[PDB]
RNA sequence: GUCAUGGAGGUAGAGCACUGUUUGGACUAGGGGCCCUUCUCGGGUUACCGAAUUCAGAUAAACUCCGAAUGCCAUGUACUU
RNA sequence: CUGGGGCGGUCGCCUCCUAAAGAGUAACGGAGGCGCCCAAAGGUUCCCUCAGAAUGGAUGGAAAUCAUUCGCAGAGUGUAAAGGCACAAGGGAGCUUGACUGCGAGACUGACAAGUCGAGCAGGGACGAAAGUCGGGCUUAGUGAUCCGGUGGUUCCGCAUGG
RNA sequence: CUGGUAGUUAUGGCGAGAAGGUCACACCCGUUCCCAUACCGAACACGGUAGUUAAGCUUCUCUGCGCCAAUGGUAGUUGGGGGCUUCCCCCUGCGAGAGUAGGUCGCUGCCGGG
């Protein structure tokens, strides 16, 4: 993996407002927000539009 | 509207198989590699095959479909 | 999907090297095979078809090392040693198709230091 | 992450007992996930390509290599070379960070999807995911770039038979 | 496309003639040719 | 019968030495008209012979034309001296070597076949023999 | 000059592996005829065309998977001249 | 030149067929090209494989790009054609200017004038770890003598001597 | 016995089926270091050996594809003769291509480990 070419690969937690569950998945755009789960390994947080697990059709 | 043609380029073999040649003797004139350089033979810039040393000229097969000319002292 | 065989394409590169590099009775070919675990060297007369000297990593007669590059330096040392013993001075270095960088290089470097003239 | 480990825990034995393989090496595993765009309106103006080279760089994580035309057709108005479409491949511990998104955040913004869309398989044993627009993903949003362009997502598997691939995608998570 | 003569800076003569396309290469071409007067390589520049 | 296109508009007359290399055994029909001696068969002769065969059969049974006129031939007009390059293409011929089955017919009784073929043979510049499979 | 041995070379013939020319089946695509609940979007037929596809069969100065006879170049410690 | 002459056409060079399996071989015989181009489209190191079809996928249509399988070349090779070329001579990238100076055993071709190939030697380099390759380009067209002028250089001559 | 490396016009190749595995070979696990991707530890490189013969790899069987291939006959043809000369025939030597009987799932050398 080259350096000083691509944007950050840093991990970040994604959370849905409805179901309210947390999971780790690395992506761009951190935004820098605190989390509850895994308090030791601090990661950013992003607000997410309604997920699949919440919606009963896809579930 | 025809009537044209280039000079013939006297291509083909210039020394026989089993013939003693001096170093630098042209063996074969050709466009491309009809025949490939063997041992002690070089390919000129126009594909002319020539003896790098004195010796006897030998045309051999070099694998089913191809052919080469060597010079053994 | 199909996974390309490294050795098959390796040997296709080797062909490209052997194109310009042949062993003679005066100057033979230092051929290097490299496996995931160990590495081997041969010194070959391509006019006759006979190997004169051969070092390797899995030899009970001297084969202690730390890293695979270090190990390959030790094999390079032995091949150079055993070559001088036989009475070979000047060799041409066949990469076998491996890129001259990591091991294969350190094998060559370490061999060139001892009694060998690339 | 939580998916690759979950592949090695509860997807390797069970699945194998369904088809009954000899070794655990035939076990259909995913290789590379290749996402390209293909900007038809690139030859005229290149800023729409820059936006395509910006969006993928916020979706995947690694910048895309710009793909150059192969032959020349006059109908579409194309000439030898010319940058037309971008492409990016995912392999390792960055790739299984691009299937969870599709399991979580991609599907619901799409209207309907009848489980595993059986029509979108080659048969040789690789999947292509039909992607309408870019707003399906959660990083870019529709308040940065002007036009959507579109996307096209391929997923390559070790699977030999299409059925030995269909029964993998589901168990991973993606319907 | 035109015939060009490369003048050596030291050599003090222009024995190297060449050619270029003066549309694609309008600038004066510099090449490190062997100068046989000084018997070494010297920068030669188009006149 | 004319080639749809040709690589070369002009072509050597060639020669007609030897037995035809192929098409010496009736292969489609029951009866065939075999050339006994060599000759150029022009497309105008092939058409003449075809209609003569066909009319006598009354849209009954099949007719294979086993020869095709591949070779153009040129001419010079009257009142034109030799030279000034090759003349313009006139027509199309099939060099028929001896033993070449030129026409074949099936789906009519022997007598009608044998009659159809003699009518055909009278339009051709070559000595013919009626042969059967 | 002949014998022996070696060799370069694509003609005659032949062949269809390529390139062009070409006949008859069989095979589906399609479009065009033909009827059409139809927006000729989709069906049902066709022998009116059709571009592939295979099966069988032809053809070539500027085709060749092949390939002579001769001729040519050499070599010999061969026999003549 | 000319199947009388004129009119028309042609005039030098390259490729093919004619050309009869070495070379050569005519016609106002059959077909085409040339009077350039390229600072990389040259050198070298390293790495690579094309066309097309099937199948699945947003704008995307028969045909753009992506993925898979089948693919000895059905592609490519600056430019005609022939002969070559996948160890590629085809395609990438890095560094470069050997598209070097002095030459050149020896051959090919040729009535001559000319034309062509060339190991190797020296000088000094490029690339390469080395081996080595490099005196332009896959090969074969892209040219025109002498005389007379012009410009540059010069341990040459300089009409008594120095100029 | 298997790894490496040559030679030999594919009788050696392809395709199909089967068996085998720390004795190497391999895939395989990782990206800290040298080194990589016109993006990607895929490749290249480097460090490991938990896991596996599934693939490549090696050995064994098969003639479906290819490949090799007689004998005989024919075509053609050097030389010598004839005709009824778009061509044809006879004598002597040479003698294809196609097709066929058949052959082939290689042979051969060196080096290391077993
Ligand atoms: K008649
Ligand atoms: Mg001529
Ligand atoms: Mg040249
Ligand atoms: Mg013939
Ligand atoms: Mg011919
Ligand atoms: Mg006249
Ligand atoms: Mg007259
Ligand atoms: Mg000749
Ligand atoms: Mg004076």
């Amino acid at each position: 993996m080259k350096t000083g070419i691509h944007p950050e690969y840093r991990p970040v937690v994604f959370v849905d407002t409805s179901t309210d569950f947390k999971f780790l998945s690395g992506s761009t755009k951190s935004s820098s927000e605190t989390i509850k789960w895994e308090d030791g390994n601090e990661y950013p947080l992003l607000r997410v539009e309604i997920s699949s697990d919440s919606h009963p059709f896809y579930t | 509207s025809n009537g044209r043609d280039s000079e013939s380029k006297r291509l083909g073999a210039k020394r026989a198989d089993g013939q003693f040649v001096t170093g630098g003797s042209i063996l074969y004139r050709q466009r491309g590699t009809k025949i490939y350089p063997g041992t002690n033979v070089g390919r000129g810039g126009d594909d002319t095959l020539f003896a790098k040393t004195d010796g006897v000229v030998r045309f051999e097969r070099m694998g089913r479909d191809k052919k080469k000319v060597s010079v053994y002292p | 999907i199909t996974k390309i065989d490294k050795n098959k394409v390796r040997k296709k590169r080797h062909a490209r090297v052997r194109s310009k590099i042949s062993g003679t009775e005066s100057r033979p070919r230092l051929n290097v095979f490299r496996s995931n675990k160990n590495i081997y060297a041969q010194i070959i007369d391509d006019v006759n078809g006979v190997t004169l000297a051969s070092a390797s990593n899995l030899d009970k007669d001297f084969g202690s090392a730390e890293s695979k590059v270090d190990a390959a330096s030790k094999v390079g040392e032995l091949v150079a040693k055993r070559a001088s013993e036989k009475g070979i001075t000047s060799v041409t270095f066949d990469r076998g198709g491996y890129l001259y960088h990591g091991r294969v290089k350190a094998l060559a470097e370490a061999a060139r230091e001892n009694g060998l003239e690339f | 992450n939580r998916l690759k480990d979950q592949y090695l825990k509860e997807i390797v034995p069970a699945l194998m007992s369904k088809f009954n393989y000899d070794s655990v090496m035939e076990v259909p595993k995913i290789d590379k996930i290749v996402i390209n765009t293909g900007v038809g309106d690139a030859t005229a103006n290149a800023k729409v390509l820059d936006s395509a080279v910006e969006e993928l760089a916020l979706i995947t994580g690694q910048k895309p290599v710009i793909t150059k035309a192969k032959n020349s057709i006059a109908g579409f108005r194309l000439r030898e070379g010319m940058p037309i479409g971008a492409k990016v491949t995912l392999r390792g511990e960055r790739m299984y960070d691009f299937l969870d998104k599709l399991v979580t955040v991609s599907l619901p913004r799409v209207r309907d999807f009848r489980g595993v869309s059986k029509k979108a398989f080659d048969g040789r044993g690789n999947y292509t995911l039909g992607v309408r627009e870019q707003l399906i993903f959660p990083e870019i949003d529709y308040d940065q770039v002007s036009k959507v362009r579109g996307m096209d997502v391929v997923i390559v598997t070790t699977a030999k038979s299409d059925e030995e691939s269909h029964e993998l995608l589901t168990q991973l998570g993606m319907p | 496309r035109v015939n060009i003569t490369l003048e050596c800076t030291e050599c003090g003569d222009r024995n190297y003639i060449t050619t270029k396309n003066k549309r694609e290469n309008p600038e004066r071409i510099e090449l490190k040719k062997y100068c046989p007067r000084l018997r070494r390589v010297t920068l030669h520049r188009e006149t | 019968l004319v080639p749809k296109r040709v690589k070369y508009r002009r072509e050597f007359r060639g020669n007609m030495r030897g037995r035809a290399k192929g098409g010496t055994e009736v292969a489609f029909g029951e009866y065939g008209l075999q050339a006994v001696e060599a000759s150029w068969i022009t497309n105008r002769q092939i058409e003449a012979a075809r209609i003569a065969m066909t009319r006598y059969m009354k849209r009954g049974g099949k007719v294979w034309i086993k020869i095709f006129p591949h070779k153009s031939y040129t001419s010079k007009p009257i009142g034109v001296r030799m030279g000034k390059g090759k003349g313009a293409p006139e027509g199309w011929v099939s060099p028929v070597k001896r033993g070449k089955i030129m026409f074949e017919i099936a789906g009519v009784p022997e007598d009608v076949a044998r009659e159809a073929l003699r009518l055909a043979a009278h339009k051709l510049p070559v000595k013919t023999k009626i042969v059967k499979r």
